[PDB]
């Protein structure tokens, strides 16, 4: 689905590391290990979320076709 | 009351200032102070007059380029000496000059 | 009273500062005042804005910033065509009668004759002729006057 | 348009009409039609009948309010101490008076609404406004200065609110579908349904 | 010193009025029990009620809102008397 | 009794412990007045003295409602004139009861 | 802190005492008077509105009379 | 466009990484960079693209951003006026709040999705509650007023956006949709009714402005009121034109009544900030009416007048703030002799007040002329009503100037070097727009 | 006039073909069209491509009209300044043309609520002519002035 999920996820991981440092009263640069872990985990989670969303989009397309919605080839193209 | 140290930098009361009139000398106004008469006024006025004449020259150039006379003057006009776009004068009867 | 030495063209009687500009006290030895932190950034950023606006307004090609500038040559051409066409209209009274018929069907008054001539290529006329609202006589009338 | 030269929006031809096209090939409706009871109660033909059919609601609300207040009084009274007075004699006026006042106000509202609709002959907002105003006037008979103005307004406004969001709103927005192609725009190439979606079965509770 | 809002009333009279809320407080369970019981029976009965016009419903809601008495109001004014 | 707080050279320091009062921004503050302050308070908090009286209702209705009614009537007249001027059919306005559906003139159509 | 509430009496001999006070009660116009003056002045302000209403009424009445006469002439004939 | 949006996202980001001592310098440099990026966006906007100069999408309908005539002017105004707000504010907390508010507002103007528009404009709701309700100089009443008014109007707008997204299937402006529904039109309209103060929904504005910091007041009057005109041109007139034409007598009644009642209310004001706030409310009425006429003359006139107000009101609010810093008073009665005591402050004050009265050498004159012409295009009476009542603005402004101009004063209360630096861009911009470079 | 769904979808397909043909070759003047896309749609909003293209054509036309009006005004001002006191007789035609241009520019896209711009009082004069004709033929007395030969320098 979303073509910017990986970038978003990496930036959000940065958001987690900085936010956690700031909430606890430490500076943003403290606990450097947390930054790498957060960035990687958030990137992977964002990607996984995008596949999950795509999978359920395709399941829905299958269901609607079975019900009787006359989806065209272009519509079948909309759901990757 | 002992005048503050900065009061040395400030100017005195001018000749035109009435002796009784008291004004605060620290206040700055772009138009000038209460009675002005600064030292070096003669030079400032000469510079002003030069800037006035230069701007008059520029304004004259601009006007001459933009002054459009579409109807012939009844008689000779001073603009002919400086501007070449004046139509040839025609009198009341209609004769060209 | 009068002038200080009796002469109008005499040196001014005031030596010093007429007032303190911004309230700042002149340094005793003539040391320059330290500049404020923001002065350089403010002057660069705002001067850059105003200079960029000037360059865009004047440097840019016609029709990039001011759309009307692009239309000026085209308007001159349409003006020439319209002028020729109106001159022809004034001379030929047969065309006037046909347009008087076209105008009535379009809910327009006789005075709006010049207006019809001037809207030859406009959304209303172009799409009305295609759809059927405008009588097809108008097309021939326009062609008779070199479109 | 998003430009400064021509008016925004558009114009639609009044002469040209678009023939209606069904939203789907087969239409299954899960919305039940109004009951015969609803139509009977809604019938305002005979004002007395209309009033007597619709007062049960006002009576019930008055009874609930009176029961609430009576319970609040009863709960405070102490069981351990013997009371000289009879509690029911103290509490019965509360409930009776609340029910009577509520029923009277609802009767006034229903009567005036039916009488105006009959005399005017048309179903209109004014009928609700005049019924509300009359109810609010009866409510504020002896109240201080502001209340005579405020209650006729609040009461008149209430049928306006009911009419706008209970009757006009649904009929106004009946056509909108949400599936397939937008109601107005059927030329656009959107997936066309064989049957309408049935999100729930007709209710029965 | 700063300008302040004038308070209507005397200090001791206002405090006396405030002190009329300091009365034996019943537990809220007693009210809740009855409200739960009657509410359950009411919900069961509501399914059988005739369909009422929206205007009548709104008017009934208005009347109920106006006739509702806050629990504090009864508490302050309650007197154990005839 | 006073001293110059500001230093153009940039070597400005606040002498918080100076016996002499610094000529800081607070030197030029204007002295307030007990009665003016109470007037300001009364003017702002004028909702406290608001009372619903027949005179108040009369004045409000006559000027505010009266202006609103006059303005609506004028706007309705101007709309009617414009419709007659333009040649458009009577437009379906919100409160006007018109058995016509005309609202927006068709640009293609010639009126 | 607050400004002094003590006045200066240095110039009282030269320019007169401040004993004399204003007689105004600092209250505004009566409601009855205001209604009359608002409903008098505002129509004067809206003079164009009345001119437009007058002309429009005259035009519409003339047009209606013309139509009526046209109908009458188109009926018999 | 992409550069502008990136700089917008970088400005809040920069604060997280600054030293906490370099915050003000970094914020000023970022504001100037955002202004330069806005100039670049103007350079990369070709007039040849008549409809939308530039549209960018980042993967979804919500992330669709684009610039049009209204959007371009408002975005340039926001970028021009933000540096002044930045320099006027001190403290990391204040900077953070201001930078977040600015980012949300500037992203709202360029948004082309109604739901995204709502998401971005209303994000800055708590920040205004906290800013207007600050510990010593703030009022909780004003914060509650502004917050509740914004929430109720934006919720109505949100409900209308949800219906449009359900019915049409999309709520993006770029997709042509028309609706004749009056409930949906009212939902979209109520936001515009509240945000651009229109009687009787204008009460939130004066309270907020009086108890807001000078940076906050400058931002509010300068651009926050304009966000209504972007919503009208981009999210109301394209879809709900039929309802604006249906309700035109009512719209005109409410707009003229706002102009009259606001003018009369300005006469009873004793606080300089309240005077400037009520002047803004009066000025908003012409812009709203002109846009509602749905004519070329009206849309252009409304945007132009908005720019003129967005250049004249920040100036007055800045001068009022400078005066309050010098004197700790906003009561006109305490402030006297300002002509003699502050000749430099007074000159700029008089110039800005002349601008507020729509004199010919000011942008307000040209803008007013265009707006009045649009009203005259609709009806002659419409124009006459507005033109006649303009004298009330003169009476209050003249009375204020006269009270401030003369009297006896023992305090020299004039602007410092910093204060002149802050208004110089506004003065130059006012002059340039006044001479016809609108 | 009725439009069947088959015809509507046919036009939609044709519009898509027109878009595809436009897309094939780059054009810097894409949004300044010289010709409209002809259609018989009830609402232009139905076909988005037609709506945007026609709107861009209308904007182009209006810009051209505004510039033409400025040119007409310049010739009228020059003519007025050259003739002198003979301006009323000699500049009737130029003025007539300028006023016609002003009407075309203003009236074409006035808006939903705007009235027609009566430059030259042509509509008022026409109305007075009709009112006079009716009053005279029906024997009524007209309370309005009779139509005028000239009401303005031109119209
Ligand atoms: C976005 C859209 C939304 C949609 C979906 C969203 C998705 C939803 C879900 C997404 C969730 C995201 C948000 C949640 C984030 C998770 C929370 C979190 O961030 O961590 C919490 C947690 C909080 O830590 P804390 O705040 O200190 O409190 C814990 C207490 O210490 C308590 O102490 P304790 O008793 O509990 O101790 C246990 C624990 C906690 O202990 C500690 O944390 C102490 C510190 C650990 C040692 C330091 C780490 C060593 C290397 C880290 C690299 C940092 C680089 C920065 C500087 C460069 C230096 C050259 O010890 C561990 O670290 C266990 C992990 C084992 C690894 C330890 C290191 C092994 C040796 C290094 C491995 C490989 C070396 C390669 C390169 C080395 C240098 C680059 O952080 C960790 O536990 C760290 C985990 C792993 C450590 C780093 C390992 C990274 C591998 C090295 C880098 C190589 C590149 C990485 C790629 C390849 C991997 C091999
Ligand atoms: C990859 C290479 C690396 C390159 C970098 C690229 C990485 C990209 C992003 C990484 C940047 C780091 C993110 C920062 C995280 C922590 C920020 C923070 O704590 O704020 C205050 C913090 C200041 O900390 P502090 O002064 O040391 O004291 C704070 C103490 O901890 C407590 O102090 P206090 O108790 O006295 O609280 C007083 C409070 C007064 O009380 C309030 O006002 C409370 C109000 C509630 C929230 C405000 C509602 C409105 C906020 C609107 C959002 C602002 C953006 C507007 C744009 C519209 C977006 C739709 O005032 C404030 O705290 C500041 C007022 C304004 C800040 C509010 C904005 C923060 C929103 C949420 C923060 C994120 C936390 C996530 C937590 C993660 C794990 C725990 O940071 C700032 O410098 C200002 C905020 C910067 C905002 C950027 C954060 C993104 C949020 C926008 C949402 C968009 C979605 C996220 C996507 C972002 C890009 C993917
Ligand atoms: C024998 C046992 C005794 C119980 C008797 C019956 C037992 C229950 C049997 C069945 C119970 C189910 C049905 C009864 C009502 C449902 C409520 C419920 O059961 O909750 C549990 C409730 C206690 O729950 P709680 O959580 O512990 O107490 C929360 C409160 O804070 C309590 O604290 P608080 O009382 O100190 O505070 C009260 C507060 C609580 O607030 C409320 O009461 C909220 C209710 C508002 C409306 C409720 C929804 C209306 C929709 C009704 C749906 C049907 C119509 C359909 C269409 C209508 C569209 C709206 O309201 C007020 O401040 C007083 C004002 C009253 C309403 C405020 C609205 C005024 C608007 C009028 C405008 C005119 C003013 C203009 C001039 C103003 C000048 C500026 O128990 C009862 O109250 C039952 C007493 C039954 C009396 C109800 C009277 C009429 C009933 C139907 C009329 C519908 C309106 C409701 C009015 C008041 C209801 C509370
Ligand atoms: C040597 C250095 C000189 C120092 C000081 C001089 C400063 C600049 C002087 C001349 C530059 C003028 C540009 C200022 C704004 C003019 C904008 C403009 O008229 O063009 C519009 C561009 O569209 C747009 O959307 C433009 C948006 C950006 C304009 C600025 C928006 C306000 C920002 C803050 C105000 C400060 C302005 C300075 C389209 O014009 P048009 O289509 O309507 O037709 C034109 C007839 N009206
Ligand atoms: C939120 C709406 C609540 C109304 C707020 C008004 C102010 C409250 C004051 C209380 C007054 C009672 C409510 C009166 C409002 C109705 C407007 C009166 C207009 C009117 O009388 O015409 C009726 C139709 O208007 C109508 O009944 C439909 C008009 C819809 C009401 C106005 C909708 C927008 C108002 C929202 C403004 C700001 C919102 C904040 C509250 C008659 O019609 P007819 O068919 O009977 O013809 C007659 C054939 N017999
Ligand atoms: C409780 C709240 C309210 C209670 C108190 C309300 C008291 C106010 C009542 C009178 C207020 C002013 C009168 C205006 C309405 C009069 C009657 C309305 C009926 C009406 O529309 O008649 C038109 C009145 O003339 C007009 O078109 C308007 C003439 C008056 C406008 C100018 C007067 C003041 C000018 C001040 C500026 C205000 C307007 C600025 C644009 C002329 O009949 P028609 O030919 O249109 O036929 C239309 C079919 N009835
Ligand atoms: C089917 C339904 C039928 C209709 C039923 C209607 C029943 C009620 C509907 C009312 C909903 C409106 C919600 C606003 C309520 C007014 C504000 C509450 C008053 C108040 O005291 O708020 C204080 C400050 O608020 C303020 O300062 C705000 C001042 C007033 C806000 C103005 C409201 C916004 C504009 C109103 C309408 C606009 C358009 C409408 C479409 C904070 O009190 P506290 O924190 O100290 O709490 C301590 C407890 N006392
Ligand atoms: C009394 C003066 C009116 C005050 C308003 C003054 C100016 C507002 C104009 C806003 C411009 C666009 C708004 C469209 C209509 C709003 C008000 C128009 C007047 C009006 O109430 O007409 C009513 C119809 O409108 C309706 O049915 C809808 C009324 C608005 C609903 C109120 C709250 C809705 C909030 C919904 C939130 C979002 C919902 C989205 C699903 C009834 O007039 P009529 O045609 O029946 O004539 C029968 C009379 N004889």
């Amino acid at each position: 689905g979303w073509e910017y999920a990986g970038t978003y996820g990496a930036l959000c991981g940065m958001v987690y590391a900085i936010g956690s440092n700031v909430i606890s009263g430490r500076a943003w640069f403290r606990r450097p290990w947390v930054h790498v872990t957060s960035v990687t985990l958030s990137y992977l989670g964002s990607k996984l979320l995008d596949e999950v969303q795509d999978t359920y989009y395709l399941e829905h397309l299958k269901r609607v076709e079975r019900k009787g919605l006359q989806v065209t080839e272009e519509h079948k193209k909309l759901f990757s | 009351v002992p005048e503050p140290p900065y009061a040395k930098y400030l100017a005195n009361k001018s000749h035109y200032c009435p002796p009784d009139f008291h004004y605060s000398r620290e206040i700055y106004a772009p138009y000038g102070g209460y009675f002005n008469d600064p030292k070096g006024w003669r030079t400032n006025t000469a510079i002003a007059t030069l800037v006035m004449l230069a701007g008059a020259y520029a304004v004259f150039c601009f006007g001459n380029a933009r002054e459009e006379r579409l109807r012939a003057p009844k008689g000779w006009i001073p603009s002919q000496l400086w501007n070449d776009n004046v139509p040839t004068p025609v009198d009341y009867r209609g004769k060209v000059l | 009273s009068g002038h200080p030495n009796g002469s109008f063209w005499s040196e001014g009687t005031q030596v010093g500062l007429n007032g303190f500009k911004y309230g700042e006290i002149p340094l005793p030895n003539g040391q320059p005042r330290k500049k404020l932190w923001l002065e350089n950034i403010w002057n660069i950023g705002y001067g850059g804005f105003f200079l960029g606006a000037f360059c865009l307004y004047y440097g840019a090609p016609p029709g990039h910033v001011i759309p009307s500038q692009w239309a000026t040559p085209k308007a001159k051409d349409e003006y020439a065509v319209d002028m020729k066409m109106i001159d022809k209209y004034n001379e030929r009274p047969d065309l006037q009668a046909r347009l008087s018929i076209v105008l009535k069907d379009l809910n327009m008054i006789e005075e709006e004759a010049y207006d019809l001539i001037m809207m030859r290529k406009d959304y209303k006329v172009l799409l009305g002729l295609h759809s059927g609202r405008v009588p097809a006589d108008l097309k021939a009338i326009y062609e008779e006057l070199e479109a | 348009t998003f430009n400064y030269v021509i008016p925004y929006g558009g114009s639609s031809s009044y002469t040209i009409n678009n023939e209606p096209v069904k939203a789907e090939e087969v239409t299954v409706d899960f919305s039940k039609e109004p009951s015969a009871s609803s139509l009977k109660l809604a019938d305002k033909s005979d004002w007395i009948a209309y009033t007597f059919n619709n007062v049960p609601l006002m009576a019930t609300v008055g009874l609930l309010a009176g029961a609430h207040e009576a319970f609040l009084h009863y709960e405070r009274t102490p069981i351990y101490g013997k009371r000289t007075y009879n509690i029911i004699k103290k509490l019965a006026p509360i409930v009776i008076n609340k029910t009577a006042y509520a029923t009277l106000l609802g009767a006034i509202f229903c009567a005036t609404d039916a009488l105006y609709e009959n005399y005017s002959g048309k179903k209109s907002y004014t009928s609700g406004m005049v019924a509300g105003a009359a109810t609010g006037a009866v409510f504020a008979i002896g109240r201080p200065l502001p209340q005579p103005l405020v209650w006729p307004l609040v009461f008149a406004a209430a049928p306006v609110i009911a009419d706008l969001f209970g009757e006009v709103y649904p009929e106004s927005m009946k056509s909108a579908r949400g599936y397939g192609t937008p109601y107005g725009f059927e030329n656009l190439d959107d997936a066309v349904p064989t049957r309408n979606p049935i999100r729930r079965n007709p209710h029965h509770y | 010193d700063e300008p302040k809002h004038q308070i209507p009333g005397n200090a001791l009279d206002n405090w006396a009025f405030l002190r009329t809320y300091a009365k034996p407080l019943p537990d809220m369970i007693h009210y809740y029990y009855y409200v739960y019981l009657f509410g359950f029976f009411f919900v069961y009965k509501v399914a059988d009620f005739p369909e009422y016009s929206p205007r009548v419903l709104v008017m009934a809601a208005l009347i109920g809102s106006l006739f509702y008495v806050r629990r504090d109001w009864v508490h302050r004014e309650f007197k154990d008397s005839p | 009794s006073s001293r110059i707080a500001g230093d153009t050279t940039g070597k400005y320091t606040p002498n918080i412990f100076s016996p002499e009062t610094p000529m800081d921004r607070s030197f030029s503050h204007v002295p307030k007045n007990p009665f003016w302050e109470a007037w300001v308070f009364r003017r702002d908090n004028i909702q406290r003295e608001f009372v619903w009286t027949w005179q108040t209702i009369f004045d409000l209705a006559t000027f505010v409602g009266g202006l609103y009614v006059a303005m609506y009537a004028t706007a309705s007249f101007c709309s009617r004139q414009n419709d007659k001027r333009n040649g458009y059919p009577e437009r379906n306005y919100y409160f006007s009861d018109s058995k016509s559906n005309f609202v927006i003139p068709d640009e293609r159509e010639f009126y | 802190n607050y400004a002094s509430l003590k006045a200066d009496t240095s110039m009282d001999h030269v320019f007169g005492d401040s004993t004399n006070k204003l007689n105004y009660d600092f209250q505004l116009m009566s409601s009855k008077e205001a209604f009359f003056w608002n409903y008098t002045l505002y129509p004067i302000v809206g003079f164009p509105i009345f001119l437009y209403l007058y002309q429009f009424n005259k035009l519409e009445n003339f047009e209606a009379e013309i139509a009526a006469a046209k109908a009458a002439k188109a009926a018999s004939e | 466009m992409s550069l502008y949006l990136f700089m917008l996202f970088l400005q809040p980001l920069s604060l997280s990484f600054v030293s906490r001592s370099f915050s003000k310098i970094s914020s000023l440099m970022m504001s100037f960079a955002t202004l330069w990026s806005a100039v670049y966006m103007w350079f990369t906007s070709n007039g040849a693209n008549q409809t939308f100069y530039q549209v960018v999408s980042w993967g979804s309908d919500w992330s669709t951003f684009g610039v049009c005539y209204t959007s371009l002017y408002i975005s340039l105004l926001c970028a021009f006026i933000f540096p002044i707000c930045v320099i006027l504010v001190q403290g990391y907390r204040a900077l953070s709040i201001l930078i977040c508010i600015q980012t949300a507002v500037s992203l709202s103007i360029v948004s082309l999705h109604m739901l995204a528009f709502y998401a971005l404009f209303e994000s800055s709701l708590l920040l205004f509650f906290i800013l207007i309700g600050r510990r010593k100089y703030g009022s909780l009443s004003a914060a509650y007023n502004i917050s509740i008014y914004t929430f109720i109007s934006a919720l109505g707008f949100l409900i209308s956006a949800f219906w449009l997204n359900w019915s049409f299937g999309s709520v993006c402006a770029l997709l042509p949709n028309e609706e004749a529904n009056s409930f949906v039109a009212f939902g979209i309209f109520i936001l515009l009714w509240v945000k651009a103060p229109l009687v009787p929904f204008h009460l939130w504005l004066p309270e907020a402005h009086v108890y807001a910091p000078t940076a906050g007041s400058v931002l509010l009057a300068g651009v926050l009121l304009k966000i209504s005109i972007v919503g009208l041109h981009v999210f109301f007139l394209p879809i709900c034109a039929s309802s604006i034409v249906k309700a035109f007598p009512l719209i005109l009644s409410i707009c003229l009544g706002s102009f009259i009642f606001s003018s009369f209310s300005t006469l009873k004001q004793i606080d300089l900030k309240k005077i400037v706030a009520y002047s803004s409310i009066s000025h908003m009425a012409i812009v709203f009416l002109s846009s509602a006429t749905n004519s070329g003359l009206g849309i252009q006139g409304a945007v132009l007048y908005c720019i003129a107000h967005g250049l004249i009101s920040p100036g007055l609010f800045l001068l009022v703030g400078i005066l309050y810093k010098n004197t700790n008073t906003k009561l006109v009665f305490y402030l006297r002799g300002l002509s003699q005591q502050a000749p430099v402050w007074w000159s700029v004050w008089v110039f800005f007040m002349l601008g507020n009265l729509a004199f010919p050498l000011f942008p307000n004159f040209i803008a007013e002329v265009v707006c009045l012409s649009a009203l005259f295009k609709n009806h002659e009476l419409y124009a006459y009503a507005f033109i006649f009542f303009s004298f009330v603005g003169t009476v209050y402004s003249s009375t204020v100037l006269g009270r401030l101009k003369g009297g006896v004063s023992s305090q020299c209360v004039d602007a410092s070097r910093l204060d002149v630096i802050s208004w110089n861009p506004l003065v130059l911009a006012t002059v340039v727009t006044g001479i016809g470079y609108m | 006039t009725t439009a069947t769904i088959e015809e509507r979808r046919a036009f939609h397909k044709e519009v898509l073909d027109i878009v595809q043909s436009k897309l094939a070759n780059k054009n810097s003047e894409w949004a300044r069209p010289e010709e409209p896309i002809l259609h018989n749609l009830k609402s232009e909003k139905e076909e988005p491509h037609v709506y945007y293209h026609n709107n861009n054509f209308r904007v182009t036309r209006q810009l051209i009209h505004f510039e033409k009006t400025k040119i007409f005004e310049d010739e009228l001002d020059k003519c007025m300044r050259t003739h002198g006191e003979a301006k009323y007789r000699k500049c009737q035609e130029i003025a007539k043309r300028f006023q016609a241009s002003c009407r075309v520019a203003s009236n074409l896209e006035r808006g939903p609520n705007a009235r027609k711009r009566d430059v030259g009082f042509i509509y008022q004069n026409n109305k007075l002519r009709e009112l006079e004709k009716d009053a005279k033929e029906l024997g009524l007395n007209n309370p309005f002035p009779p139509s005028s030969p000239r009401t303005t320098i031109g119209y």
